[PDB]
């Protein structure tokens, strides 16, 4: 076991309206096991891996990873938890600014002081791994739409994390990247034993997950009925 | 790259993206103003410490300044000797026998005060004769000297001897209290930069004892000298073990201690409100800075920076700035200060004060630096912990 | 209107609830402080100027016109006719000579005075409020005298006695001629600041018919300098209207090295005023440029949109015109308040006692405010909207110049 | 019959390190009332290239012309003419003004041209309608999801009826649902409206809806899509 619901709600209200979002969320997803997430938008899914993740306070519900809690750990546990088991990807991925791309893959190991050398040579690995080696020296400003998303991948990916939460991770990329990164991603779990949960649209690859679940306004339904 | 995570992201942040012009200078506003608030502290400090030296010495360093004595006169052994005599400041001891006195003139009768001193000893008076042998000055019947603002102009010039009275005496009670009265011989004419001349003269030692009341040998007291004249009020108000009387130059020359009192408070003020505008910028800028970035902060959390190392790295950036900003005021100030003497084409024409300087490297500078230091420190500490706490996807979701 | 809704939307809070955002409240606090201690700094050096002149300088005469020739020549029918000269417009005469009190008590030497009686008052400040009223009405036939807290002080009696000076030494010409005026009672007294109460003495004019003096010529008097420091050396070219024999006496200069100090301070006023306002301006001028610059992406978006330069312009002058205003109106309030109502707040940690910034302070003011309103607020308020508007407008333009794409990718 | 024209668009970004060229002699057209695609691998510079076909970008040794009149033609005033009632750019990650909600930034062209009142409310909404998420109408693009205010920029864009549309990947960011409702509202646009549209797209099945499916091949757009 590796994440585990638990009647998972959430609601957004500022003062003027209820606008509910999740009803009863619970799944389980194993170790070294891939799922994927379908739906339409605005059905929840972000708020959903967001909640999972200790990045944002659930209403009613908590969320357990390998055995203990969320709200469970400390500021110090959770830091301890998100640079060597949380491999997260941002929707609109969000990168520092006047961090080069190299840098940026390489913030991880950076703020787990793995070494001069070993860093370099690992940044490297993995964006040579998702082929942006020619703008390893362009800024996010620099950089194209889609560069700065592999980027972003690269570094989710860089520090070999358990599991690796996803949000559209290619949606802004031809079937070139959609593809090879899909690749990527099945050599990793067979290769290691590190599980995928991925939201995306494109139902075409949807599927090398297996097991893809569809989020339905609250609740994940477990056929792909619409 | 380098090894503190912490100093690697405040470094680079302060360097910025750098658009077209390093932000349009918009980014390095902070230092800017650390720049500005320590320039204008220092020089206005400097110049008041120059202008107190000023008074201290240029006016009020030839008068007398302090005077102790008992009732009437002292006694056989000057009533005291050297010890016990020393309380505050660079006091020399001296003995004198000030009193004031009429100099009738057949040009013009004229009053003034005299200084009994001794022709062995120094006073700030002896470089300033000319055309006398102050070193060797015997009585010679009551030999004095005194000119160049009262003997010279409207006086009996040098040479032919002049009156000198004081009311002070009771010779013969009958008639309205004759005063003690005799003819003193002129030797010299002193030529003096102050109000000295005009006012003041010198007389040999013994001799207004003589000529006063109480036994020949004795004085009127022993002149002090003060370290800090200009805040006689603190010793005027202790009082001396002996009991002996304070006397002290605030009794003539009143009217300039209040002038310099009521300006020193009032740029006291002004120096209040420099230093309140210049801490309001400082906080603001550090603080909105720290908050501008709170996206920044929210991608570094969710990939293993714990609230605590954020604040250093918000931290660092702070010191960085505050260093580069006290450095260059200090620079600047030190300059402006030591350069107010020209660069005063017209003005200088009718306001010529040359706004005297003095930097005053050693205490006063460094400390406003360091003040600086920690209210930045602050000021980056405060906003950084507050944005810390926030998680990170709201933060990301308005960003 | 497009351009204040935009601008009220710009200036709104990031979340909903409080309809103000952080950086407008801080630079409307900024605002206000910088005009309140701008205010305040005028405001007392002002005072500096309407109390220099009015305790300490008009006391002492402004000028003289003393020479060797008095009969037709600085005597001429009643006196010099310089009331010509617009200048100024008392001259009055003035005779000076020595003298000593006889009381059986501590001897002082006196340089006495004489004034005209119901005259004096357009001379000089020396006529002060005293329990004494209407003492000038019992100035008559020279035989009162007025004396300071000086021989009244060292001898043991006031007002309340008849003690004489008897002057015994008032001898004109070096032969002692000694006409020793007895009986000369004294009904009023009064008090200045510090030191030369000692030597005082208020004797009616034209006193020479007794005193031995030389006929009804005096040495007289002129040049009450109302611009003193804008008059100082204005004699040059002029003076001439007196006719004296020989240069006649400086002006207050003749007393130097407390004028020295006083142009030294003025200079000192005036650096660290000229330091307040540079200091005040650049925080107010920096965080508006700051924020405008924070808010540069959006106007990519109306540019592209299709906005012109009028509305962009319109848009932050509206902002700019807010901020100012309310920050202006606050400022102006809290800085006249304090102004106004300083000086009264004596701290009552002590009772009247010590207060660290009050001591040996009497017949000065602690501090020195002076509210010279509806001519200076005015400058300060101006200069505050403009600054405010110029930082508003500048960095909008350059934004709005920028291809819209360009900056909406790079910032 | 001519809306875009390009002669040798060029373009390269250096800031002085390295010459990273983009472009190489960019030529076409864009006949009135006829859609198009493009087509191609990330980093080829389509977003860069329709940045130039507009009056956002300088180009470096080119020119694009506009109903017979250059952009670096038109002036500041001219070219504020132009975007309000000839253009219908949409923007790759698509930016909103946050303290507006999505009913005024989609009537924010509207209120540059200062309709009406009530025109410039009926008609935001009527587009928001179109697009399909009215019970989003009252929430700025922070509250807004991932997908509506894409729509919110698309309704935007074509809320004033342009007689173009430039796009850059107008549906990548949506599932199917949208993707396909939006292709047909553009598909009635051009035949109810005579509106010539051009979108940059990664989604091949409905690539093909504008026809002539260009390829942008890292400079020159290749008329064939041959990889
Ligand atoms: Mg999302
Ligand atoms: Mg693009």
């Amino acid at each position: 076991i590796l994440l585990q619901c638990d009647n998972l709600c959430k609601r957004y209200q500022e003062g003027s309206v209820q606008t509910d979002v999740l009803h009863n969320v619970s799944f389980s997803v194993g170790e070294g096991e891939m799922m994927a997430i379908v739906g339409s938008s605005g059905s929840g899914k972000s708020t959903l891996l967001h909640l999972l993740g200790g990045l944002d306070t659930p209403t009613s519900g908590d969320v357990i990873f390998n055995g203990q809690p969320m709200s469970k750990l400390s500021s110090a546990a959770k830091a301890e938890l998100r640079n060597q088991k949380l491999g997260f990807i941002y929707q609109f991925h969000h990168l520092l600014p006047d961090f080069t791309a190299l840098e940026n893959v390489a913030m991880p190991l950076l703020i787990g002081k793995k070494k001069p050398a070993e860093i370099n040579s690992r940044a490297l690995e993995m964006l040579k791994a998702v082929g942006l080696d020619h703008r390893a020296n362009h800024r996010p400003s620099e950089l194209s739409g889609g560069e700065r998303q592999r980027v972003a991948i690269a570094r989710a990916l860089v520090n070999n994390p358990r599991l690796v939460l996803a949000d559209e991770p290619t949606g802004n990329l031809d079937a070139r990247n959609a593809d090879s990164i899909f690749q990527l991603l099945g050599e990793l779990n067979r290769l290691q034993g590190t599980a995928f949960l991925v939201v995306t649209h494109d139902l075409q690859l949807a599927k090398r997950m297996s097991r893809q679940l569809e989020m339905r306004d609250g609740r994940l339904t477990a056929e792909l009925s619409m | 790259m380098y090894q503190p995570v912490a100093l690697f992201i405040g470094l680079r942040y302060m360097r910025g993206r750098a658009a077209d012009r390093f932000g349009r200078f918009v980014s390095w506003l902070s230092t800017i103003g650390i720049t500005l608030g320590v320039m204008a502290l220092v020089t206005v400090l400097s110049v008041m410490n120059g202008f107190e030296r000023e008074l201290q010495n240029n006016i009020l360093g030839l008068m007398p300044q302090a005077i102790l004595s008992s009732e009437h006169g002292s006694l056989n052994p000057q009533q005291l000797p050297e010890t016990a005599v020393k309380l505050d400041g660079v006091n020399r001891v001296a003995p004198i026998t000030t009193g004031d006195v009429v100099l009738q003139s057949a040009r013009s009768v004229a009053v003034g005060v005299m200084l009994g001193i001794d022709p062995a000893q120094k006073d700030p008076l002896t470089p300033y004769l000319v055309n006398v042998k102050q070193t060797d000055l015997e009585p010679g019947k009551y030999n004095v000297i005194l000119g160049e603002q009262l003997a010279s102009q409207l006086g009996v010039n040098r040479g032919d001897q002049i009156r000198v009275m004081v009311p002070s005496a009771s010779q013969f009670t009958p008639m309205g209290r004759i005063p003690s009265q005799r003819l003193f011989n002129v030797i010299g004419t002193f030529a003096a930069n102050s109000e000295v001349d005009g006012y003041e003269m010198l007389v040999n030692i013994e001799d207004a004892s003589r000529l006063m009341r109480y036994p020949a040998g004795n004085i009127t007291g022993w002149r002090l000298w003060l370290d800090e004249p200009l805040k006689v009020d603190s010793l005027s108000q202790q009082k001396l073990p002996e009991g002996s009387k304070w006397q002290d130059w605030r009794d003539r020359k009143g009217e300039l201690f209040q002038a310099v009192r009521m300006e020193k408070n009032m740029m006291g003020l002004l120096l209040s409100l420099i230093v309140a505008v210049a801490a309001f910028n400082i906080i603001t800028s550090l603080g909105l800075m720290v908050m501008e970035k709170q996206g920044e902060v929210a991608i570094l959390q969710t990939q293993g920076l714990t609230p605590r190392q954020i604040m250093m790295v918000f931290m660092v950036q702070g010191a960085s700035a505050g260093i580069i900003g006290a450095i260059l005021g200090a620079a600047l100030g030190a300059l402006l200060a030591s350069q107010l003497n020209n660069l005063m084409p017209i003005i200088g024409v009718l306001l010529d004060g040359a706004a005297l300087p003095v930097a005053i490297e050693p205490l006063q500078v460094i400390v406003i630096a360091l003040v600086a230091m920690a209210i930045a420190l602050l000021s980056t500490l405060y906003p950084s912990w507050r944005a810390a706490a926030t998680q990170p996807a709201e933060a990301l979701r308005y960003e | 209107p497009l351009s204040l809704l935009i601008g009220l939307r710009f200036s709104r809070g990031r979340r909903r609830g409080g309809m103000v955002s952080l950086i407008s409240v801080i630079s409307t606090i900024g605002i206000a402080l910088g005009v309140a201690v701008l205010i305040v700094g005028l405001s007392a050096m002002n005072g500096f100027e309407r109390e220099l002149n009015n305790r300490i300088l008009a006391v002492v005469p402004h000028g003289e016109i003393e020479a060797v020739d008095q009969p037709w020549t600085n005597w001429q029918e009643a006196l010099d006719h310089v009331q010509k000269v617009p200048g100024i417009a008392a001259a009055a005469p003035y005779i000076n000579f020595t003298g000593l009190v006889e009381s059986g008590a501590n001897l002082r030497a006196i340089q006495v005075k004489g004034v005209n009686p119901q005259q004096e008052q357009r001379l000089s400040a020396l006529p002060s409020f005293v329990q004494g009223d209407a003492w000038r009405n019992f100035k008559a036939g020279e035989q009162q005298i007025i004396i300071g807290k000086g021989v009244a002080d060292a001898l043991k009696v006031k007002q309340g006695d008849w003690v004489s000076i008897m002057i015994p030494n008032s001898n004109p010409e070096h032969k002692l001629m000694q006409p020793k005026r007895v009986r000369l009672h004294v009904a009023g007294i009064l008090q200045l600041s510090g030191q030369l109460d000692h030597s005082f003495a208020m004797i009616p004019l034209a006193d020479a018919q007794q005193y031995l003096d030389m006929g009804s010529s005096v040495s007289g008097i002129a040049l009450k300098m109302t611009d003193v420091f804008n008059a100082n050396k204005l004699v040059r070219d002029a003076g001439e209207v007196t006719n004296s024999y020989v240069y006649i006496k400086s002006w207050i200069g003749t007393y130097g090295y407390m004028y020295r100090d006083i142009q030294m301070i003025r200079a000192i006023m005036y650096l660290a005023m000229v330091l307040v306002i540079g200091v005040a301006c650049f925080n107010i001028v920096s965080t508006l440029v700051m924020a405008v610059k924070d808010k540069s992406g959006d106007i990519a978006v109306l540019r592209t949109l299709g906005a012109k330069d009028g509305l962009i312009r319109a848009i932050f002058v509206w902002y700019g015109l807010l901020a100012g205003l309310f920050g202006s109106l606050c400022g102006v309030i809290i800085g006249v308040v304090v102004s106004l109502q300083l000086t009264p707040i004596i701290e009552w940690i002590e009772k009247l006692i010590g207060h660290q910034f009050l001591s040996s302070d009497i017949y000065f003011i602690d501090f020195l405010p002076s509210e010279l309103h509806w001519l200076d607020v005015f400058y300060v308020l101006v200069t505050a909207l403009l600054l405010s508007l110029l930082a508003s407008w500048y960095p909008a333009r350059r934004a709005s110049n920028i291809d819209p794409a360009r900056v909406l990718s790079g910032q």
